[PDB]
RNA sequence: AGGGGAUCGAAGAUGAUCAGAUACCGUCGUAGUCUUAACCAUAAACUAUGCCGACUAGGGAUCGGGUGGUGUUUUUUUAAUGACCCACUCGGCACCUUACGAGAAAUCAAAGUCUUUGGGUUCUGGGGGGAGUAUGGUCGCAAGGCUGAAACUUAAAGGAAUUG
């Protein structure tokens, strides 16, 4: 079967944690593909950009593949990672997984008003990778996703309806535009808004209170 | 150049690891013990393998050697120490500076007390 | 060319463009 | 996070540094959180009952997680002397 | 560092900072009652010295002047205020 | 030399909960320092702020919670009129539910949203969240 | 601060600054120089009509090489002469 | 772009710095970027020992070291003496040894 | 919320003063520590040892509370550590390491030495500050043995010892130790001194 | 334009060198090199890095000034000194470690407080070339300084870092 390592990811197996909020709640290093595979099983693999890379070698001329792959649902979770093999198709797997290790909260929101179901932002985020820096914008419903094809598709598996983007730096080199694209929303908790200023009591870990299902031989 | 290999060390050295116990020193012992519980497929990997293997022996009982631990010395050491004869106070008061008297008094009271100077 | 070497050659030149032009007056 | 009318949206309220007040948030593996336990008459620690804090990872990196949890304890009751608020 | 209080900090780290840059700037000089038993009374100076003083009767010295506070001169006492 | 004070003073604020601090000195306060920062503390972006006495211009001490992301000023101050306010909202503050733009008018230092209500309208100020 | 100056009275040093560095955008300097009717071959038109004075054929730049079928043309309206490309497959052979 | 910090050598707030010639090639180069090695001889040396002292009067004489201090150009500096290269890390020690 | 009984007692002070344990670093300390007291003349601080022994309250009183007391973590890099974690580790639940790290413990589950604490203790944050950094990917606790020039960086619930040598690791060590059995374990009454030796834990030349 | 004119030394003279060698190296040596009086206004005139103001982080050194000390030296005898030491504090030439931050990167305590975009202000730049060219104006005795286009042409030129 599985057979997991890693506290975290044994834990899971049995079915102690549900869901993945909580992982995220207590700021748990995932370490493990299956147990984010598990946790959310719904999640699509898209492959985005592939791109040969070539080492000069002392002898030898290595060109090898970097590919980057967005994974993610339709919730507030996306996965973003990048990973090079010597093959194409082996380097998608092992990006889809590492990509998976990668996955994060999404806050999404209401534009102007309360009403129904969130599908903006929150509020207004930036991020910047290199020279590219992504700034999400809240949007009224129907506006829908205004972007580039590319930062669009991963603001689709990120789950939000609606946002405005603007797009700073050399927005032709792929893997800065995501990363940079992935940072915003991966920016969209660190956001402390006043409905959140509300005093929460702190709960305790997941690690502790089934210490003993978890640990060793 | 007499230097064992990886494939030697590291057979030699997953040997002693659980295997400890039987493995005299004798190398003619260790070699013919090899054919019975490690398979090699040459005549003379297994005498090279053997031969070092002896080797990692023949020391071991100085004292540990890097890299290998079977656990038997690991709790060796537990039981092993000890040795205090003498700890501490005697025969006299408590030698401390000015200052670290007047730490005394501030937090709390019953301590003997000797002090003297420092400069330079 | 070197920087100075072209600067210099620029001036050689402009020098003589002075001096038939003069010549015009 | 809530909604039209009622109910709770939005998975995951997130945690709070409790020395800074700052959002600690999935990706913050710098993040701490300390449990000291509540001893009983006579030491004894009483597993499973917490004085629990969370430390941000900013806080740990810049040297501060040491007086910080000591001005966060002592105020709390687990410490007196050591600290002093003034300087 | 990152708590500390600014509105009452200790007097006796205040009394190491710049005399502009304490919570409340204030001078730090002094006046003192200086005695020359020839003469019966005090004349009061100022610390930091610029004027090189006289006693009001007879043409002496009192201090005479520095960067900083005044080297006074000899033997005399004095009163702070 | 120095030209906005509260453009002064709303910086060791920003850069106190950049670098963590509680509390953050701030000198040589104002009457619109005060106002500002009475604007900020009554919509819960700071503490209690003592304003303490040279006797020159004076200082504050401010405390603050955390629970801001940005201040500042807005340099020149802008006439605004009414029709603009929404459009200046929207530029520099996050999200359209919170946040404040507050400025100056004959009424009094005030927010947006007390201005909308009111319905008077002044030069911009600076902004809180 | 970004020596722009901030003032709210700074205007004109302003719209100023910003009129003069209009120069170092290009077309927008050769659309106020006129260079449209003053310098180049047409009027400051899509097109022009003009007579061919002879058939060259050019040879093209590397890594190419041709012989790319080219005619002297003298524009009518304007007197210049000018050097234009006959366009695919043969095409010379209707012009002379 | 830039290799050093100290640039050339060792010149903050100067702005200009009387120059010197090598003693080498006579080459002038600035006096904080001389790049210079104090030499102290015996006036003899290993093999003068025995021959000096005996072949002399008095009980040993002691003995003077010359002294002159010398510069270098940096270009004949690096041809010859304590100079050569080092990785972009290790150029940072300003120890001797 | 303390006990009366667990303040500093004269048999811990002369406990301490023995080995020096109140003798801080010279010239260099980092601002990060109050902890000095009225610096000693010719180059010493004197550390404030019940602020230093009420951390090591804290300490047990923070020791004492993972649940299960073996994946609780002492390192030493140092030789004067390395005896004194294992009697440590012994005793209480904690498995140490001691000697080289070998990083890639913390993260690198491919790894033949992983580990996965709940807290990490630390004797000095300097030569030890490896783990520290890994501890800071992990999100893991930590408390450190610390002198007053000690890198404050990543670790919670400093201790003011002396980690310059002689009896001091130890000693601030072993009454760790002492102070976590005397919580949630099989252990002493008030006043009672231990008959395990403080010079248990110490350096072997021989 | 006078004086001065040792040394070094554009020009020039040469001896060697090279296939050539108007050079490198050797040798002579004019102007120059110095100075008085007047001109010239340029340098990688560099920190290739505007000025004023606020804030943002540790560490030992150092310069000048100032404050404290039942601190050490000198002694003639306490003193007064004068240097030294220790601590504090302003103002400086720098340096180390860091990275909350910045950045294309090298690296930066500013090049940080920037899409969460506004303290005041001056200057410059808007692909490469053509070109700092032409022209006009102006300064100079002259060399030259200042200001300063376009036609046309062209897909790159270019920065930091990477592997060979
Ligand atoms: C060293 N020369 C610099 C030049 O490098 C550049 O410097 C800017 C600097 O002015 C900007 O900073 C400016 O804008 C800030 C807004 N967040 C605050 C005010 C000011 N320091 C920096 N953010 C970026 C630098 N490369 O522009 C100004 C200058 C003086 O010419
Ligand atoms: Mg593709
Ligand atoms: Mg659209
Ligand atoms: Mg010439
Ligand atoms: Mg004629
Ligand atoms: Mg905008
Ligand atoms: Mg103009
Ligand atoms: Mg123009
Ligand atoms: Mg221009
Ligand atoms: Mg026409
Ligand atoms: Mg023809
Ligand atoms: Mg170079
Ligand atoms: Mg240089
Ligand atoms: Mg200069
Ligand atoms: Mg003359
Ligand atoms: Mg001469
Ligand atoms: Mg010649
Ligand atoms: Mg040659
Ligand atoms: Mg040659
Ligand atoms: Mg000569
Ligand atoms: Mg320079
Ligand atoms: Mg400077
Ligand atoms: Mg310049
Ligand atoms: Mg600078
Ligand atoms: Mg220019
Ligand atoms: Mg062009
Ligand atoms: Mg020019
Ligand atoms: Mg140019
Ligand atoms: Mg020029
Ligand atoms: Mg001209
Ligand atoms: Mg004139
Ligand atoms: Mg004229
Ligand atoms: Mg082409
Ligand atoms: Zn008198
Ligand atoms: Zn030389």
């Amino acid at each position: 079967g599985w057979v997991p390592v890693t506290k975290l990811g044994r834990l899971v197996k049995a079915g102690k944690i549900t869901t993945i909020e909580e992982i995220f709640l207590h700021s748990l290093p995932v370490k493990e593909f299956q147990i984010i595979d598990t946790l959310l099983p719904g999640l699509q693999d898209e492959v985005m950009n592939i791109k040969p890379v070539q080492k000069q070698t002392r002898a030898g001329q290595r060109t090898r593949f970097k590919a980057v792959v967005v994974v993610g649902d339709s919730n507030g979770h996306v996965g973003l990672g990048i990973k090079t093999a010597k093959e194409v198709a082996g380097a998608i797997r092992a990006g889809i997984i590492i990509a998976k290790l990668s996955v994060i909260p999404i806050r999404r929101g209401y534009w102007g008003t309360n009403l129904g179901q969130p599908h903006s932002l929150a509020t207004k985020t930036t991020g910047k990778c290199g020279s590219v820096t992504v700034r999400l914008i809240p949007a009224p419903r129907g506006s829908g996703i205004v972007a580039s094809p590319a930062v669009k598709k991963l603001l689709q598996l990120a789950g939000v309806e609606d946002v405005y983007t603007q797009s700073n730096g050399k927005t032709r080199t792929l893997e800065n535009t995501l990363k940079a694209a992935f940072v915003a929303i991966g920016n969209t908790y660190g956001f402390l808004t006043p409905n959140l200023w509300a005093e929460q009591p702190l709960p305790v870990s997941p690690l502790d209170i089934y210490s003993d299902e978890a640990s060793a031989q | 150049g007499r230097v064992r290999t990886k494939t030697v060390k590291r057979a030699s050295k997953a040997l002693i690891e659980r295997y400890y116990p039987k493995l005299t020193l004798d190398f003619q012992t260790n070699k013919r013990l090899c054919d019975e519980i490690a398979t090699i497929q040459s005549k003379r990997l297994r005498n090279k393998i053997a031969g070092y293997t002896t080797h990692l022996m023949k020391r071991i009982q100085k004292g540990p050697v890097r890299g290998i631990s079977f656990k038997l010395q690991e709790e060796e050491r537990e039981r092993k120490d000890q040795y205090v004869p003498e700890v501490s106070r005697s025969n006299g008061v408590l030698n401390v500076d000015n200052q670290t008297s007047d730490l005394v008094k501030s937090l709390g009271l019953k301590l003997p007390l000797s002090v003297i100077n420092v400069s330079a | 060319m070197r920087a100075k070497w072209r600067k210099k050659r620029t001036r050689r030149l402009k020098r003589k463009r002075r001096k038939v032009r003069a010549r015009s007056k | 996070m809530e909604n039209d009318k009622g109910q709770l949206v939005e998975l995951y309220v997130p945690r709070k540094c409790s020395a800074t007040n700052r959002i600690i948030k999935a990706d913050d593996h710098a993040s701490v959180q300390i449990n000291v336990a509540k001893v009983d008459e006579e030491g004894r620690a009483i597993p499973g009952e917490y004085v629990t804090y969370a430390l941000s990872g900013y806080v740990r990196s810049r040297g501060e997680s040491d007086d910080s949890l000591n001005r966060l304890a002592q105020n709390d009751g687990l410490l007196k002397n050591v600290w002093s608020y003034s300087r | 560092v990152l708590v500390q209080d600014l509105l009452h900090p200790t007097a006796a780290s205040e009394a190491r900072k710049h005399k502009l840059k304490t919570l409340v700037q204030g001078p730090r000089s002094y006046f003192l009652d200086v005695k020359c038993p020839g003469c019966l009374n005090i004349t009061t100076v100022f610390s930091h010295a610029q004027t090189a003083v006289t006693c009001e009767s007879c043409s002496t010295i009192l201090c005479t002047p520095t960067g900083g506070k005044a080297k006074l001169s000899e033997g005399t006492s004095f009163r702070r205020k | 030399t120095r030209s906005s004070v509260l453009a002064d003073a709303l910086n060791a604020i920003n850069n106190a909960e950049k670098t963590g601090k509680r509390q953050v000195l701030i000198r040589p306060s104002s009457k619109v320092i005060i106002k500002f920062l009475q604007v900020m503390q009554k919509h819960g972006y700071i503490g209690e702020f003592e304003y303490i006495d040279d006797h020159r211009s004076g200082k504050i001490v401010v405390q603050l919670n955390g629970r801001l992301n940005k201040c500042g000023v807005i340099s020149p101050r802008f006439n605004v009129k009414i029709g603009d306010i929404e459009k200046w909202t929207a530029n520099l503050l996050p999200a359209r539910q919170f946040g404040y733009v507050i400025l100056t008018t004959s009424a009094g230092i005030m927010d947006h949203e007390e201005a909308r209500r009111k319905h008077v309208s002044g030069k911009i100020l600076g902004f809180v969240y | 601060g970004k020596g722009k100056p901030r003032g709210l009275n700074s205007a004109r040093k302003l719209r100023v600054h910003r009129r003069n560095n209009r120069w170092a955008e290009n077309n927008y300097k050769k659309r106020l120089l006129g260079t449209a009717f003053k310098s180049s071959p047409f009027g400051g038109s899509s097109h022009a009509k003009g007579i061919v004075l002879e058939k060259l054929g050019i040879e093209s730049k590397q890594p190419n090489s041709a012989i790319r079928k080219c005619v002297r043309v003298q524009l009518i309206k304007n007197g210049k002469k000018v050097t234009a490309f006959v366009p695919n497959d043969g095409c010379l052979n209707f012009v002379d | 772009p830039k290799k050093r910090a100290s640039n050339g050598r060792n010149k903050k707030g100067r702005g200009h710095v009387k120059p010197v010639r090598c003693v080498n090639c006579s080459k002038s180069i600035p006096k904080d970027k001389a790049i210079k090695r104090m030499a102290i001889r015996n006036i003899v040396e290993a093999a003068a020992v025995r021959d000096l002292s005996e072949a002399s009067v008095y009980p040993e004489y002691a003995l003077p070291k010359t002294y002159n201090k010398l510069h270098y150009c940096v270009s004949c500096a690096i041809h010859a003496r304590i100079v050569r290269v080092r990785s972009r890390e290790d150029r940072k020690n300003r120890a001797p040894p | 919320s303390l006990p009366a009984t667990f303040d500093l007692t004269p048999e811990d002070a002369q406990l301490l003063l023995a080995a020096n344990t109140h003798l801080g670093a010279r010239n260099v300390q980092v601002h990060q520590e109050p902890y000095v007291f009225n610096a000693r003349p010719d180059g010493v601080h004197v550390i404030n040892v019940g602020k230093t022994w009420e951390k090591l309250v804290l300490a047990a009183r923070i020791i004492a509370a993972i649940p299960n007391p073996e994946d609780v973590v002492a390192i030493s890099s140092r030789t004067f550590g390395q005896r004194a974690v294992l009697k440590f580790a012994a005793h209480t639940g904690a498995t140490p390491i001691a000697g080289r790290f070998t990083p890639g413990s913390f993260t690198n589950y491919i790894t033949r030495s992983f580990k996965e604490p709940r807290l990490v203790i630390v004797t000095d944050p300097r030569s030890d500050a490896q783990a520290i950094k890994e501890a800071s990917y992990v999100n893991i606790p930590v408390i450190a043995l610390t002198d007053l020039d000690s890198p404050s960086e990543f670790v919670d619930v400093a201790i003011p010892c002396n980690n310059r040598g002689k009896h001091s690791i130890g000693l601030i060590w072993y009454l760790l130790a002492r102070e976590v059995l005397r919580l949630r374990g099989a252990l002493v009454d008030r006043t009672q001194p231990w008959s395990i030796m403080p010079d248990l834990y110490f350096y072997r030349d021989p």
